[PDB]
């Protein structure tokens, strides 16, 4: 059996535009193990994206943060672009800071 | 209050690009302190939290033995999971198991953990007594006859009513400035407009260790589950966590609505409400 | 701290 990641893009603390900062990409609920993450600047993807050890929930369910340093500004727009064996095609997910 | 020790292994195969990948990675609480990966460059053991760098040269040796024997081990489990399914050597398989202690405020034994996964379904578990155990299917009860033979339920149970206990004691002592503290969420209440009809109310959770929390809206003091949007927690990636819960509500019923939040940080529950 | 589990399944 197979399980379809849950992604949220967010940021470490509150936007604040010009302000230095954190962009997360959590991806959970996945499996089997193997996930591309991508963050994206203005659709381009983000080089040296550092991410967490792989572990698993209480229901075996795997979870991956991936992250980068980043200053939000009004114009420039982020996403996280995810890759799983469940799905066909990659799955892009903006960011939204009221979100 | 109580604590958490559990060490999460993943072994997994891939055909014709190498031997399975084994990885370790060991927590307290929401707490991530060692890592070990089979495909790193010299693998072993490494500490991820500053309390646990402590532990001399010996430690970190025995540490890295552990897993590098469990390297081996695993490997041959997922060999035996394939005769036991009869499944062909051209796919790609998965073990997992977690195990672990948690204790109570004095530091006693709560309980201990001990439960395989194979492909994301139950294997075999040891069950709460920590003596017998729980196999999931005729495959797995093959093992469990193994592991009956050779008694392998009470060494679990010397390791968790021992080592495990005491050496979270002691973690927990090391760490007590973080792995003791606890930070309460910082809170708040964002309105968007959908529509003219129609606005949405979103209560926040930021800054919060550890993980757990409860987060609900009510209207006019109902719980409001089944129209209440939850998010999974999140990590903020500076060791803590993230939550929201957003509701629809019709433009002027703001005030009807309240959010509560509970967290082991804070004294009492909190009541939130919209602060135009 | 970790312990062996040396029997495999």
């Amino acid at each position: 059996i197979q399980r379809t990641p849950k992604i949220q893009v967010y940021s470490r603390h509150p936007a604040e535009n010009g302000k230095s900062n954190f962009l997360n990409c959590y991806v959970s609920g996945f499996h089997p193990s193997d996930i591309e993450v991508d963050l994206l600047k203005n659709g381009e993807r983000i080089e040296k994206v550092e991410h967490s050890d792989l572990s698993f929930s209480k229901d075996w369910s795997f979870y991956l943060l991936y992250y980068t340093e980043f200053t939000p500004t009004e114009k420039d727009e982020y996403a996280c672009r995810v890759n799983h064996v469940t799905l066909s095609q990659p799955k892009i997910v903006k960011w939204d800071r009221d979100m | 209050g109580s604590h958490s020790m559990r060490y999460f292994y993943t072994a997994m195969s891939r055909p014709g690009r190498g031997e399975p990948r084994f990885i370790t990675v060991g927590y307290v609480d929401d707490t991530l302190f060692v890592r070990f990966d089979s495909d790193a460059t010299s693998p072993r053991k490494e500490p991820r939290a500053p309390w646990i760098e402590q532990e001399g040269p010996e430690y970190w040796d025995r540490e890295t033995q552990i897993s590098k024997t469990n390297t081996q081990t695993y490997r041959e489990n997922l060999r035996t999971a394939l005769r036991y399914y009869n499944q062909s050597e051209a796919g790609s398989h998965i073990i997992q198991r977690m195990y672990g202690c948690d204790v109570g405020p004095d530091g006693r034994l709560l309980r201990g953990y001990d439960q395989d996964a194979y492909d994301g379904k139950d294997y075999i578990a040891l069950n709460e007594d920590l003596s017998s155990w729980t196999a999931a299917d005729t495959a797995a009860q093959i093992t469990q006859r193994k592991w009956e033979a050779a008694r392998v339920a009470e060494q679990d149970r010397a390791y968790l009513e021992g080592l495990c206990v005491e050496s979270l004691r002691r973690y927990l002592e090391n760490g007590k400035e973080t792995l003791q503290r606890a930070d309460p969420p910082k809170t708040h209440v964002t309105h968007h407009p959908i529509s003219d009809h129609e606005v949405t109310l979103r209560c926040w959770a930021l800054g919060f260790y550890p993980a757990e929390i409860t987060l609900t809206w009510q209207r006019d003091g109902e719980d409001q589950t089944q129209d209440t949007e939850l998010v999974e927690t999140r990590p903020a990636g500076d060791r803590t966590f993230q939550k929201w819960a957003a509701v629809v509500v019709p433009s002027g019923e703001e005030q009807r609505y309240t959010c509560h939040v509970q967290h082991e940080g804070l004294p009492k529950p909190l009541t939130l409400r919209w602060e135009p | 701290e970790e312990y062996l589990q040396a029997f495999t399944y």
